[PDB]
RNA sequence: UCUCCAGGCAUACGCGUAUAACAACUCGGAUAACCAUUGUUAGUUAAUCAGAAUAGGCAAUAAUCACACUAUAAAUCACCUAUAACUUCUCUGUUAACCCAACACCGGAAUGCCUAAAGGAAAGAUCCAAAAAGAUAAAAGGAAAAGAA
RNA sequence: AACUGU
């Protein structure tokens, strides 16, 4: 029974999975890529975004503020969001987050990884897909259909 | 209540050999191009991600050294150099880690 | 004029400069101890080998 | 490093190497990781901590901050007189996450100090079925609060 | 009697 379901159960309830999405949320500020469990990943997905909106807000505003602090439980990331994230996401309107499917773990519990990152990032590029050339048969067909269009 | 008599292996033996109680084949199976080794469609690759993971690690122990120490974030941006490559203007007024092998192919 | 909060641990957290934090609170109070023998109480009423 | 929990440390008793390092990955842990498993090697240091001569003479009056002060359950060798000996530091205990319950049993387990500075982790993954159990919430009403006999 | 999903 989990239809019009909004919420993922995580945690012990709901207080721990907002702890749980917090330390989260700390720690892929802090490394700006992280692997965890599809589940939590997609959830935890939202909230970064979010983030990014009130970095760029301003440091000014007193409610960012509170909700930095708040999240982030290492203060030495609330200069690093007003003066490292938000800057470097000023450009985009969104979509600060990419959230990748990862081989499940073979740890015997086989759950389902992904890996979450802030995109503009620093780090070595993820092994992103590459979509199929035109230079391709098909692809070259379609050429000829739209030149002739 | 326990069972009224035992179980013959014949009607034990249809129960474990149903279809639905067989294993399934899987038609998902892919290459990976970059390793030529198997993969699935929806999933990535896993040989040049131990690469990708192996380095995060090292550039990550990199960065450690350099902090030296805990809540030591920086709130300035943070780039990564390879012995080889040397700072631009651009690169002012930003965390600089340097690593001692050269910039790797796939990394650009 | 943003109200950064302070760079240091978390109290409640389970490692050494939280722990370093909470030694911190005890030994505020024994600052704030008037007496000399309150001292003295404080400083020796655990008995450790 | 972060989130959260709040009986901890010594001795007794019991246990008897379960201690520690290394190497193994078969067995043992009711799964792994890791070892509590397997093999090998090592360990616990005491003049201070703990354990391991004789014959006579003579005794009225508790404690309780012991003073007052009462009470009833009625509550402490010494020191004298003689005899005998005549220069001494070895032995043993010391480890541990440990014991009694057939078990790595949600049980039993004395004393002293202190109450977090000590000591810890409820989440193998996913799903959110029904049914069932526990917990929280109730529009109107109140047996269809803590008041009396 | 009150009290409450009895
Ligand atoms: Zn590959």
């Amino acid at each position: 029974i989990s239809h019009g379901r909004v919420y993922r159960r995580l945690g012990l309830g709901p207080e721990s999975r907002i702890h749980l999405l917090r330390n989260l949320l700390t720690g892929l500020v802090r490394h700006e890529r992280i692997e965890a469990t599809w589940a939590r990943a997609d959830e935890m997905r939202g909230y970064a975004e979010k983030l990014i909106d009130y970095g760029k807000l301003g440091d000014t505003n007193e409610r960012a503020m509170r909700m930095a602090d708040f999240w982030l439980t290492e203060k030495d990331l609330i200069p690093k969001l007003f003066k490292v994230l938000a800057p470097r996401f000023q450009g985009q309107n969104g979509n600060y987050t990419r959230m990748l499917q990862i081989p499940n773990r073979k740890e015997q519990d086989r759950a389902k990884m992904a890996v979450i990152e802030y995109k503009g990032n620093y780090l070595p590029p993820l092994p992103l897909p590459h979509r199929d050339s035109n230079l391709t048969l098909l692809n070259q067909l379609l050429l000829g259909l739209q030149q002739d269009l | 209540a326990a069972p009224k008599n035992r179980r013959t292996i014949e009607v034990n033996r249809c129960r474990r050999r149903n279809p639905q109680k067989l294993i399934k084949i899987k038609n998902n199976i892919d290459i990976c191009p970059e390793c030529g080794h198997l993969k699935q469609k929806h999933v990535l690759c896993g040989y040049c991600y131990e690469k990708v993971r192996q380095e995060t690690t090292k550039i990550r122990q990199q960065i450690g050294a350099q902090e030296g120490g805990p809540f030591r974030a920086p709130s300035v941006e943070t780039m990564v150099l390879y012995t080889g490559e040397k700072p631009s203007e651009k690169d002012q007024g930003k965390r600089i880690v340097e690593r001692n092998i050269k910039r790797p192919s796939w990394f650009t | 004029v943003a109200r950064y909060p302070p760079i240091v641990a978390s109290m409640t957290a389970d490692s050494k400069a939280a722990r370093q934090r909470r030694v911190q609170r005890w030994q505020a109070t024994v600052h704030a101890a008037p007496s000399v023998d309150e001292k003295i109480r404080i400083l020796t009423k655990m008995q450790f080998k």
